[PDB]
């Protein structure tokens, strides 16, 4: 768990060298771009519900998951695909503050892979899901902030995957 | 090590145990030579290339 | 169902089955006979059970069909009808296992989140398995509506 | 855990249909048979800790050595852990005579118990032949009993030494 | 992989003991029905690919999963799941001359989860393909050899899902 | 067994059971009468098939027992008649299945290795398996001790 | 794989350093001991069979695991316990020979325990049998030899357990 | 010889020799003498060396020279002490070279098979050359004693 | 080094160490104190050998050292005097191993490879090792000098 | 040529050739005037652009030129010269042929090996065609300097 | 593959007898010439590089060969060619360690001729190139052992012609 600061603090120190040219321009590139960070986690605040939802609507809904036979049949199962997605989109917001997908492989992606493959969660139809929950919130928030959070998606995806 | 040997040389992984108590025994017997030979042996080999 | 409930309760217990428990897993095999045939009188008229109640629902419930509701349009109206049978089919399955457990351990637990997500008011669930009840209640003999009732009143409960 | 009726229920469940006229025989046979396994039931809750106790003294009649001096059924201690293990058999194989399905057999008794006996060197193979010590025992106890059919009495104890079971073949 | 015989061989000798009356009572069982089985073996190795279309003709023709987007649509799709569907068909039949649906979790349901799970294959429009399949057979070998051969598709069914 | 042997012959072919082997499988299903016969008579007898078959084996075999053999003392001779019961038990489950894939699969395929581990001369343990054969099929009638002869046969051509 | 010389220059070089007199008093005490550790391997290259057999006769033999439902008891499954305590035996004689263990971690206790494991393979059946191999070569080949080649053994039976 | 080996393994890895090998070689080279001296002395003492380790073979093992066994007889007794003598000589052969090679290929590739053929107990000529050893080196400087129980030492392995 | 090689040459063959090997293991055993004597004197006086080779191979090769070669400059020649340190440090691990595979497997294999990416001739440097030889085998005895010799051999030889 | 290769692609595929390559011939077939003018004012002023491109070669890199380097000497320098002859001329084939396989026939498969032989730095090679290439691509037309341009990158780039 | 050792065993093990006196007599004669043997081939792999250049220097290059119109034209024919010459430099160093020409029979003269025939090679230039790194080796590491790589660069060329 670390951000972009602790992480060039943290290259800078496994040298041992003092803070150079480099790692002041990337901190000056992390202190420009925080203001929006700022605003699109609160506007992602705002509408968790929303967007999970509406990715559900867009990707798994009417679906066979959603029939018999399927792994989002049941309420409990049900349940437990918003209680997840929910977990996709805020740990995609806390990434995106940081500006570091530290925090994804440290706490979502690490067992997520053989856990889902335990139970027997159908990983593309969830790799789908996070898709249009990106497209959701990257149409909620705009084109940049919306790449911004498209990247940490992207990578919850292929840690996924 | 007999895996991916298995990978490499007959392109495809072990379908299951006896294959893998048969190349296993030959690595036991007589060796990784005899291992490499078994496999170039073997009628899958054959067949496929 | 009766046998699992009664395992599991004495399986926590580290006792074996007490012999209240095991007359009760005994009337409940002996009650096996009814049940089925309550079994059949809700399998067998299913069409009619969930036609009248949709119709009876929407004349209670309006909103949900006009435009702004859930339940708006041929497919979404379908649908609707399709969430009715499901839970008449959760019905006739907690009527043959003698217990609830089927019906909550499948579509009672996360229904409220699921229709929250759903943007469905459950009231309005709770009005359509009311009409369920009575079109069912109002095709059986009395202890055999009061049987079904039980099941019924079930669902209706967790509901709200 | 499932009964009969429950695996029955999550069989039509996962496909989304009703009971046809099959389930409904396949209920009734089960409903049908019901009395006999309670009346089975409370017969061998009347002997259990007979039953338990003629069972072991017959496996350790059968194999020598566990009593002898490297056996694993040597001092007080392990006798006594052997008899309780005979107990934990019976009594979950009178929960699956009474549920007449095997699922709590394989959830709460077989499932990891490889693990637990090879780890601490407890056998299987006197364990399996004692469990149908037991089997052996309830079933010519309830022969005796006037009850004319045996087929459910001999399921769960067979199941559980299939699945204890080395397989070799 | 073992039938009814090699399976009661393996309980007598697991246990270690001699072939007793239940065994006997087993076996004479299995003698009983093995020639209803071997004539519903004949039957359904007669209609193959009858059993197969006409099963794909009840539940996946004409809805979603044949059109653009369903995962039955290409060529290449939809010979594969012919073939899938000939596989179950096949093993099928090996479990009800067996008599032991060892083969069934042995070679078919070893895998498969995790397999339609890395594809994006609906495991419930194939558990409603293999229902209607059972029923197809069980149409065309009579009551009882229908029995016997849809408690092993229902065994796939429910490796399935 | 037959019926599995079919089976996986079918299986890797990725076709289904042709007529023939289907035929196989019924001209088996009928002489499995026999066949339980055959162990029947296999099974009951087993003390003087192996007594006999010992006190011949030994006769012909001497240096075995003698000092410097394998089965030298007592309780040597307690495990080579039981190693012997071994043999004639996977020859009765020959018998019963109808195929040597029981004798093969379970106790044929180390045999070399297992007794060249224990310091075991294999002809001697073939030479026991020709004595049993030989009281065996003095034991039945022709067309029995010829059947019960083919994995007798099996048994001592997979020794050497 | 890497032996007391090679361990040693891979600590000089991570250092970066040259041959201090620490490192030169190691492989004058490795270059002591390598005469009696090759009379050691000429000596259990002799008896390989006798130590293996004799082990199995102390620990194996005659208890629950060659009896039915042992996981010692067909003769596929002796011929498997023959050859994995030659295995033991052999790894065993090769780091005796390096005098480091690192090929016995890389190449026998590597994926052992989850092998054991999903066969259903005992360990402390197996573990009890090395021991004994242990006892049977440390009497064969005398006091400091058979301590030097049980610290490996004890290294076999420990990354085992 | 050393060269030869030395010769493969620099071919297969496709090099010239390292100077370790050249070393070897040259150590080779200079320890010819004692080698020399140590097939000498074993050829000089071979009847001695066989008589004491055939009669002390006999005398641990006797299931050899009984009835029924294998060396039963004048001649099959005779046989035994020759192949005590080839494999003697191959012993000198591979003192003589340096290497355990010309043994591999004279007398140690098929033994278990051709004395599988034969009937002669593989085990039972292991101890006939741990006694051909035992003689042997009892018989040498204890140096040298070393050097020729690593060649022995090396045939009873490869036996058992 | 020789017991790996040895090992893993005994390994690949599913066999123990033959006695020749052995034998060979030991030798280098014994030979270790000589070893370390070579490597003492080669590190002690590894000024000398960089700063002396260094100066005969600029006078033997000046083009790289004048401007347009690789080594021109103070950090350039700084740098080419710490790859000829290297090598010595190589060379110092083989002598001790008793093998070339510390040499080898450290800083021979992707030696062509590196040295065309960072555009250096590596004749040049073959030149380098080669006055590091002499300036090594004129600071030691004979034996000395031909055993340190064949390890700076191989490091020229395996140059081209 | 483009021919051959098209051929020996429609070999290893075997089937005809496809009309897309079929087009390809056609179209090499009408640039063969654009190329034979390429050709034709590379083989005119050869001599000029081999003089200025090995001035440019030896004012960049004089490390070839120094002592001790490899181009060292009238007859040094004019076999240099004459390989940057025979490179220009591998181009003007090359650049004839519309494909670039007489260049790796003739001069492109050993380059590394032979030049490993003679102590040619290669690097300096491909700053000799370097320069050819920025001299000749001088010369030309923008157009024909990027065709022969194509065939002169390809050769720097198999060189480094 | 023979040396002098294995002939004078294989030699002594056609007729049949056992080592005698003239055998001893071989055996020690390889020997005193083995050290030497050892320290010329220590010399020739140090310097095998320089005798190759040497050699090719000498016959091959300001010929017609190496010139355009030969078979060392091209760059590949002339890698070939230095191969073809190493090859033969170090084989013929196996055989002067091993003291018989056998395995030059054995491996390079096997179809050495009939691909010389085939691809064109001329004979006598490779002959004399050979010559050549004859003398070439014969300056560098000295008289004795000169004649004895003299006899099996004659033995290739006897091969060879
Ligand atoms: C007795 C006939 C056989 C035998 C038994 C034996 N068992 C143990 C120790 C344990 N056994 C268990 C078994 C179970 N735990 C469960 O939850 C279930 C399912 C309900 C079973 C079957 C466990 C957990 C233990 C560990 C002790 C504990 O409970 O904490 C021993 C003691 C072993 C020892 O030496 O300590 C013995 C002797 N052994 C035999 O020989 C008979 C074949
Ligand atoms: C070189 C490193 C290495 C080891 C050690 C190894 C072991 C190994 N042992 C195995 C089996 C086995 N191992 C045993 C051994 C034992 N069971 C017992 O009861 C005894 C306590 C113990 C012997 C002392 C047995 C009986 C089997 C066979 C299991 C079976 O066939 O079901 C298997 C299963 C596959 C096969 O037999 O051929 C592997 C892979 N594999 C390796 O690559
Ligand atoms: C067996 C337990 C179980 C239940 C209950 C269940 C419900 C369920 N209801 C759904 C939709 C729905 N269910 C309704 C139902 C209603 N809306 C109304 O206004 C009425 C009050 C009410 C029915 C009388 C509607 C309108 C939708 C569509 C929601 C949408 O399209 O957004 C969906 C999503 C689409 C699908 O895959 O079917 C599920 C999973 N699934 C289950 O497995
Ligand atoms: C180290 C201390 C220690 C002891 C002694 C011990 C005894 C012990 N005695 C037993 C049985 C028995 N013991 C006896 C007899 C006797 N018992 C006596 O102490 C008297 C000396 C004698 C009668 C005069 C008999 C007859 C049985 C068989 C009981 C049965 O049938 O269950 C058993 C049950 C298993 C068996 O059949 O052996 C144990 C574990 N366990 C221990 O850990
Ligand atoms: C079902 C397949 C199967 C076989 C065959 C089997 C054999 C088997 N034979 C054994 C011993 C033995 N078996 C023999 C048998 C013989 N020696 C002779 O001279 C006679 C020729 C011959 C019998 C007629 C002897 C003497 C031993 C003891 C070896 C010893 O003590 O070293 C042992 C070791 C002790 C034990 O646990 O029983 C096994 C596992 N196990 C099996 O699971
Ligand atoms: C232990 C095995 C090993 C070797 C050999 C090694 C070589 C090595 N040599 C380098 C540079 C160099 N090495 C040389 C050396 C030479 N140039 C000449 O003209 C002379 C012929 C020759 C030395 C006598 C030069 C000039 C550079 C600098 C290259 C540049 O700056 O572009 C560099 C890049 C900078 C660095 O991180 O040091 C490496 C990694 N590294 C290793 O780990
Ligand atoms: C068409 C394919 C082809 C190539 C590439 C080729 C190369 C080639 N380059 C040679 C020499 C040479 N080539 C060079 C060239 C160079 N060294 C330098 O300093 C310069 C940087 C570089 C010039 C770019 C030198 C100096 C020699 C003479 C080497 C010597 O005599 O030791 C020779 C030896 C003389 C002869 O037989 O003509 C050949 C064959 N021959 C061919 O047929
Ligand atoms: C281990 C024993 C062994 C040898 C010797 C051997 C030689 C050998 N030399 C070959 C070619 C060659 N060898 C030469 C030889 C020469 N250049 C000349 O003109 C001179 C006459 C001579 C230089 C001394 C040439 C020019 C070619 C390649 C001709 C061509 O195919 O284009 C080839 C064809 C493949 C290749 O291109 O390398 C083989 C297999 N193979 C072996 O396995």
């Amino acid at each position: 768990m670390q951000d972009a600061i602790t992480s060039v603090i943290n290259s800078a120190d496994v040298q041992g060298k003092y803070l150079d040219g480099s790692a002041m321009d990337k901190l000056k590139a992390y202190f420009t771009t925080g203001a929006l960070r700022v605003r699109a986690a609160s506007t992602i605040s705002a509408n968790a519900a929303a967007i999970v939802k509406e990715a559900v609507a867009k990707s798994l809904l009417y679906s066979d998951v959603t029939r018999p036979g399927g792994n989002m049949y049941t309420t409990r199962r049900y349940a437990a695909c918003i209680r997840d997605l929910d977990y996709y989109l805020r740990y995609a917001t806390y990434a995106m503050l940081a500006g570091d997908p530290s925090i994804l492989d440290e706490r979502v992606l690490n067992g997520l892979k053989e856990t889902y493959n335990s139970l027997g969660v159908p990983v593309g139809s969830t790799v789908q899901a996070i898709q249009a929950m990106k497209e959701v919130t990257a149409g909620l928030v705009g084109a940049d902030a919306g790449r911004e959070m498209g990247v940490y998606f992207d990578y919850i995806c292929s840690g996924l995957s | 090590a007999v895996e991916y040997i298995h990978r490499r040389l007959l392109g495809r992984p072990t379908y299951g145990r006896q294959e893998i108590n048969s190349y296993f025994d030959t690595c036991a017997k007589k060796g990784f030579y005899a291992l490499v030979d078994a496999i170039i042996d073997s009628k899958e080999y054959e067949e496929a290339f | 169902s009766i046998v699992t409930k009664s395992i599991v309760n004495a399986d926590a217990e580290a006792r074996y089955l007490s012999p209240g428990e095991l007359d009760r897993i005994k009337a409940f095999v002996t009650s096996g006979e009814s049940r089925l045939r309550i079994a059949e009188t809700l399998t067998g008229s299913r069409e009619r059970i969930i036609k009248s109640a949709g119709d009876a629902l929407f004349q209670k419930r309006p909103d949900v069909v006009s435009p702004g509701g859930n339940a708006y349009g041929e497919e979404m109206t379908a649908t609707c009808l399709r969430d009715m049978d499901y839970y008449l089919r959760l019905i006739t399955y907690g009527v043959v296992a003698g217990d609830v457990t089927p019906i909550e351990e499948i579509g009672l637990v996360g229904v409220r989140e699921m229709y929250k997500s759903l943007g469905t008011p459950v009231d309005a669930v709770a009005q359509a398995v009311r009409e369920m009840k009575a079109v069912a209640t109002g095709m059986m003999s009395g202890d055999d509506a009061a049987e079904a009732g039980a099941y019924f009143d079930y669902v209706i409960g967790a509901m709200e | 855990m499932r009964d009969a009726v429950t695996s029955l229920i999550r069989n039509y469940d996962t496909t989304g249909r009703y009971f046809d006229r099959d389930a409904i025989e396949s209920l009734k046979d089960y409903f049908a048979s019901g009395n006999d396994r309670i009346t089975v039931a409370a017969m061998i809750n009347s002997q259990s800790a007979e039953i338990v106790k003629a069972a072991a003294n017959s496996l350790f009649e059968a194999v020598p050595e566990l009593l002898l001096a490297g056996g694993n059924a040597y001092t007080t201690r392990r006798f006594s852990a052997c008899l309780r293990d005979m107990d934990y058999y019976l009594r979950y194989g009178t929960y699956a005579l009474i549920a007449g399905d095997m699922d709590v057999l394989n959830e709460r008794v077989l499932q990891g118990l490889r693990e637990t006996y090879n780890s601490l060197g407890v056998p299987i193979a006197p364990t399996v032949r004692g469990i149908q010590f037991l089997k052996d025992a309830i079933k010519e106890m309830a022969a005796a009993a006037g009850i004319a059919n045996t087929a459910f009495i001999d399921e769960p104890f067979d199941h559980m030494t299939r699945e204890l079971s080395e397989v070799d073949l």
